[PDB]
């Protein structure tokens, strides 16, 4: 026999080891494949697809969940009011959890890249108005007023104009990659805050609703990638599946 | 000839690293999208802000479905106790159904159809984790093959079925399995019935059952004419390999209740996302 | 040795892997290195044009004229097509009726109310008993076809609301499991195959199947936002693990119409806001002729 | 020694593993082979050979089995009567079990391809008549009358004409391969039903029997193949072989 | 190393296998990949012509004229032939009598009745005591030969029935084991080697050997269906694991004639319907001369 | 009546479509059918009893004692081959000891 | 394709029968269905009439 | 018999010896006996920096 | 299987053995490196200070 | 749902104020005589 020496690792079973095991059915030929539309090769293909953001994730919605899928805008009596706010952290508990993007990146430890959020106005055609949407990079808490938020990356949207608008959340980090942000030391990887303000006002004539809704869709851009594959905390074997 | 009425746009691309960013300045309407169409915004950084050039070498290899699935996961736990109600018979027949464990199941149910080969690993021990010099036999009993009715059954002659003989002390047994469906791919969702006829409420357990996914039985026993004194715990791990997948779909957001269907607890419907007090406060 | 049999599950794709192997069967090989292909333009932009509102599509003896259109979606970027000889398995010559079956059928109309939950229909269940298409579906064992789905909904410039129109392949339904989750109940034939009248969702948020509506947009879809458009159109290619299948026992996909942003309008404005579904099978093929079977 | 690490599978004995074991007799030379007629290389060669179908597999035959090898036809008093019926499922319990084809495919989990059944009329030469033989694809139960069965794949046979006739059972499936069909979920892989009807009538003159028999032979066609080798349920070690 | 000895059981066939090996002996090698050869035309169509009824075959001083023939079968697609030098083992020069032995011998006739079970004969047992052939078989230790089997049966166009005439190599018989199956009984010399009179099957369904008559057609066979033909002919080549063998201790094959479709006719028609067997050995060779031995 | 199997196929009795059939016949090759290890014998050496309290056993080689394998071989009249024998030994209850 | 309609019995005193085309198939299989859903139709026909009898029977049918 | 599992930041930590997390469908786990030689693996540079 | 014989050293763990162990994360790509001043390759560079 | 099985057009106002339905010549005969109740109902063109 040939001189050999067993090294550490011998006999172990590494779940992620990519080796060669013996085949149980010699000469077996699988049913040939046929063309099926919709084949995907990389998860990223999916992360680039917009899914709905539950911006309206209130404790009072839980029993009428459909309401979380969109938040409202209405005729303001005061100028420059704040309409809604939320963190841009995609792998963080919150609005993002409802998106295919957030669910998928929860299967990875780190991520990197730019994100995009598209807002769609579903009010009546006769309603017009301009909103200021801003992304405030790390450091500042939620901007107190529109004049503060305005100092960050923003877009000024008009309905009458186009029904949808896209805010881009540029990758602005110190590190090349961010781990999922959460309270504590990992708040270091927070992405920032998104705020929606009334630039002018929701104006409508006689005959049309004074309150309408907006749907927020989110997805990743081309420069988005993820690394360090892990298990998701978003699924549980609470009991036995029968 | 004497009759005149008788005479896919998208393709693939190889992207090893993330797309880069190019510079821009103070300057056509690419910020406003028509998301009513069912399309995702084709607007990027350079459109909404002034950018710098960034040579991005971030790799997309880890998000390839192969690296995502080819990680061995628990799909079954089989027990052969000596004292009790289970199997004081010394053998066990297990209908192959890998949908009994969530972690793996949720991953697969991300797709509607999947085709692949697989590596099965058999980790066996006593219920407390201890090991003993016990000889075992695992046998694959395809649909139609006679199932063992006892530890002595002639079926263990295994003249044609594939069987593995290993000691509880040897390392885990491990083998490769081909894509065995009679269809072009396994399918986690089958919106239909397996047979014709009226579908009375008595036979509604038929709904969603797809024969093309039913791979038979997996049998195991202690190798002896006499009963073994040891309780046995067998954990089966599966590693998908050589995989192709089609038609992505929403990820399960409700706890699983049954192996064969998507039934969910209607009284306690969980929200996909955590909640907060106000929409204007973090 | 090293020369073997061609029996790996991924041997018919334009994506190769580098492997290591010493057994005669290919499936024994390692997973190997993953090539890095990508097609993000079949989900994120499977739209028409890869004056769009203005239109008119004709097929068979039927013609639709849509003008407040939001363009057209081609599901997964693929056009319907008769089954190719390489994929085919059944040996009898199929019948391809053409005009008598590939045309526009307009099913019952539903009424959208401020509190509507949402509806769904199954394909091809919806047409199994309609016109020549249905008849062929009954006389044949095997069927294969594509679809053109046109959902219509008008409203004044003073109404508001948004319907999400989506196609979900293999739309398997689940039950609320007795509520407590201790009862393994199942949907009756009437709920899984509602026919041409379609059915109502009881829990749209989870699509009556334990999955988030919020992510349905990962499927071929289109929106009908009253202030922008009043109709949606989606071309759907055949999708299955088999080339042909029973039009009776298997529904390839379901069509969902859900009010994500509820209908609203000031009292005095027309309150009857209907939704109408018109569908046209495309490239219908049938095989395995015998006597008519209704189920 | 050379660095090595034992991997899972080590020490196991896979009955279907095709490896190399040490030879017990070094330098041994087997008696040379000689030519023997009838060598076969592939089971399929055998499946293409017609063997007798026990169409007449009645509970009342079991004690006089020879009678199962053929079924009768006789002068009808009524038009369009049904002569016999049976499933085309070859790996299913029933008439097919008596054929070498059925026995062999029971050693495989799945199959695919066209089948052929040949009927041989063994009546007197003076007997004439036409029969309608049909194959009804999946879906419909046994056709109630000849006019229904006639809508499927069929052949119209005449005795006087030729003593034998061949019905072809085209592979008409949804799936590329069928698993053995049986009651329950696997009825999905049923092949269909074969029915034999009187097209005209069994006519005979004075002097000849008013009842004769037909022998049914079955085999596979060239496009027939099988996969996933398994053990047959058709043999048992009921007791110990001494 | 890798260069070895040529000692594998499959080294003399026109079918190669790819293997892996490290021992000096070839049989230690793996089974390897299986080439995919096939010869479905030696069982499914081993007929003559790969006016057929009309005929006349002559051999020796005998001639048969068959006209209601069903063509001729060449067992396993091979013609009888004297043993070749490569296969030969015994060194003495064989005697090849030719005409005196390769001719037609017509054995006793049997009578077919409405309740007949079926008959069988063993080869060469049937001729060991007939003419010059028999004599040579007795004086020699070794024998080798082929056979031409002609089974005859006439009947009017008003009779009906069907005989299956088949050849079963190494036709080993079994007993009913005392009925209960607890007695290990064995067939007496008179049943295993019935001589020229042949024997009667007691349980044709299982061919008195625990195997299905229903599958006998997997053997060189031919049918005699009264309404079509009145004789069958089968050429049989030598079959054994050895080049020559004792004509006394070993029967290479048995001939079976079984009424699968029973004889029937209206009373008044000839009831005596005989069956006659005529056989001719072909390419008879004998060796190992000594004194005559009858068994 | 000739003793031949019908040479009639699909194209003869019905109207057909072209089908590019890539179904493989490799698994039905007699080699893949037989080269699957099967049980041919069970030998026991008990310590207390009538069998062999002698510590040794002589077994006449006859592989026809187990049906599964036997029936497969008896499909043919003559067979020529090499073979791989595997010896699985243990105590009657499946336990193993340093023997 | 071939549709096989009801069978009639020939008696020593039979007068004769007739069928109309396409009336005979208006309610049979897919052909019939198409005939019902469409206003216009056009087609040709292959007619096969069958009748067996022993070499001891006699008679002659005119099929026109 | 033992099981070692790497639980990256964000992955659910086992709350018991029965915890579902030991299903380890995505996390990498090693199964080895105290009698087998020491288990041994290679780890890449994992910082996000 | 291939003829082999285990030699002394088998199963041992030498802390300074420079071998190859299996990787826990297949397809993983580490954050790329950036330029950082002050890289040292050999301790001697320091001893000269 | 029955009428829909024939030749049709689906019109939208908001869209265009006018729409044109075409009545294709679908006859058995090359020419039709004026249709009226009775035998001449044979030349009827159909219903809109
Ligand atoms: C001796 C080794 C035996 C190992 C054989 C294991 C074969 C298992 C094949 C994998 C089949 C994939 C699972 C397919 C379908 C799902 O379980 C269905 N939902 C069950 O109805
Ligand atoms: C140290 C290893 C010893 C292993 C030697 C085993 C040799 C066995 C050779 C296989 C012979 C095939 C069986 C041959 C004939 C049948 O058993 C007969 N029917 C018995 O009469
Ligand atoms: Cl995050
Ligand atoms: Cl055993
Ligand atoms: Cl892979
Ligand atoms: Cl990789
Ligand atoms: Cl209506
Ligand atoms: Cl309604
Ligand atoms: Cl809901
Ligand atoms: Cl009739
Ligand atoms: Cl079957
Ligand atoms: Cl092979
Ligand atoms: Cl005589
Ligand atoms: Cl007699
Ligand atoms: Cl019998
Ligand atoms: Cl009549
Ligand atoms: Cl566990
Ligand atoms: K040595
Ligand atoms: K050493
Ligand atoms: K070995």
């Amino acid at each position: 026999g040939i001189p050999t020496e067993l090294k550490p690792g011998t006999n172990q079973f590494l779940t992620t080891d990519d080796g060669v095991s013996a085949p149980i059915l010699p000469g077996f030929h699988p049913t040939p494949p046929i063309h099926i539309p919709g084949e995907v090769h990389n998860l990223l293909e999916i992360c680039r697809v917009e899914t709905i953001l539950e911006v309206n994730n209130l404790k009072t919605n839980e029993t009428t969940p459909m309401q979380r899928l969109c938040f409202p805008v209405s005729v303001q009596s005061k100028t420059g009011e704040l309409c809604a706010a939320f963190r841009a952290d995609p792998g963080r508990d919150g609005p993002w959890q409802s998106t295919i993007l957030g669910q998928l990146c929860r299967y990875y430890t780190q991520w990197s890249g730019s994100l995009e959020v598209t807002f769609m106005f579903a009010g009546s055609f006769m309603a017009t108005g301009k909103m200021l949407i801003a992304y405030t990079p790390p450091g500042g808490n939620v901007p107190a007023d529109r004049i503060t938020a305005m100092l960050g990356t923003h877009v000024i949207w008009d309905f009458g104009l186009q029904s949808s608008v896209t805010l881009v959340v540029p990758w602005i980090s110190n590190t090349h990659y961010r781990a999922h942000a959460r309270a504590g030391y990992f708040d270091y990887y927070t992405t920032g805050i998104i705020t929606i303000w009334y630039q002018t006002n929701y104006v409508v004539p006689i005959g049309a609703p004074t309150t309408a809704y907006i749907v927020a869709l989110a997805a990743a851009q081309d420069n988005f990638t993820m690394k360090l594959c892990k298990d998701t905390e978003d699924i549980e074997q609470t009991a036995n599946i029968q | 000839d004497p009759i005149a009425d008788m005479i896919s746009l998208t393709a693939l691309q190889v992207l090893p690293t993330a797309a880069n960013t190019e510079a821009s300045s103070h300057r056509v309407v690419p910020a406003l999208q028509a998301a009513e169409t069912g399309a995702s915004s084709n607007a990027s950084d350079k459109n909404l802000i002034e950018t710098r050039c960034v040579l991005n070498h971030h790799s997309t290899q880890e998000t390839a479905i192969g690296n995502f699935f080819s990680r061995a996961g628990l799909v079954s736990i089989i027990t052969m106790p000596t004292t009790g109600t289970q199997n004081t018979d010394g053998y066990v027949n297990w209908d192959i159904d890998l949908m009994g464990y969530a972690q793996l199941r949720r991953k697969c149910e991300l797709f509607t159809y999947m085709r692949f080969d697989a590596e099965f690993t058999f980790v066996v021990a006593k219920p407390n984790g201890e090991l003993v010099p016990q000889l075992l036999q695992y046998m694959y009993v395809p649909p139609g093959a006679p199932k063992p009715t006892s530890r002595d059954s002639f079926a263990w002659q295994t003249a044609t079925n594939p069987s593995v003989f290993v000691k509880m002390t040897d390392p885990p047994a491990q083998v490769s399995v081909p894509f065995m469906s009679p269809a072009s791919a396994y399918q986690w969702f089958y919106d239909g019935y397996p047979t014709f006829g009226e579908h009375l409420q008595a036979n509604d357990l038929d709904y969603g059952q797809c024969p093309n996914n039913m791979m038979g039985t997996f049998s195991i026993r202690t190798v002896g004419i006499e009963k073994s004194p040891h309780s046995i715990t067998l954990r089966v791990y599966m590693r998908i390999k050589h995989v192709r997948a089609w038609i992505p779909r929403p990820l399960r957001n409700q706890p699983y209740l049954f192996k064969t269907n998507p039934n969910y607890k209607g009284n306690d419907i969980k929200c996909t996302s955590t909640s907060r007090d106000k929409i204007t406060t973090l | 040795g090293s020369h073997e049999n061609s029996n790996s599950a991924s041997e018919g794709s334009t994506i190769n892997y580098t492997t290591i192997n010493y057994y005669k069967d290919a499936y024994a090989a390692s997973a190997g290195r993953q090539d890095m292909s990508q097609d993000p333009k079949k989900f994120t932009d499977p739209v028409m044009d890869v004056s769009d509102r203005v239109a008119q599509l004709t097929i068979g003896n039927s013609t639709i004229t849509t003008q407040e259109a939001a363009n057209i979606v081609i599901a997964y970027g693929e056009w319907p097509e008769y089954c190719p000889d390489t994929d085919a398995t059944a040996v009898d010559k199929p019948t391809r009726p053409d005009v008598s079956v590939n045309r526009f059928f307009t099913l019952d109309t539903k009424s959208w109310a401020k509190d509507s939950k949402g509806w769904y229909w199954k394909f091809p269940d919806v047409l199994t008993e309609v016109g020549v298409f249905g008849q062929n579906a009954q006389f044949h064992y095997l069927y294969r076809s594509g679809f053109c789905v046109h959902v219509q909904c008008n409203a004044s410039k003073f109404h508001q609301g948004a319907l999400l129109v989506a196609v979900l392949p293999e739309y398997v339904l689940g039950t609320i499991a007795g509520g407590t989750g201790n009862e393994n109940s199942h949907p009756p034939y009437a709920t899984t195959q509602p026919g041409q009248v379609g059915a109502v969702l009881t829990h749209p948020y989870v699509l009556d199947a334990g999955i988030p509506l919020s992510q349905l947009t990962v499927c071929p879809h289109q929106w009908i936002n009253l202030r922008t458009n009043n109709c949606a159109t989606i071309i759907v290619p055949y999708m299955n693990t088999v080339p042909f299948d029973s039009a009776l026992n298997h529904c390839n996909f379901g069509l969902l119409v859900i009010p994500v942003v509820p209908l609203d309008f000031n009292t005095g404005a027309t309150s009857e806001i209907p939704i109408t579904v018109t569908i046209a099978p495309m490239c219908a093929e049938f095989a395995g002729l015998r006597q008519a079977v209704k189920q």
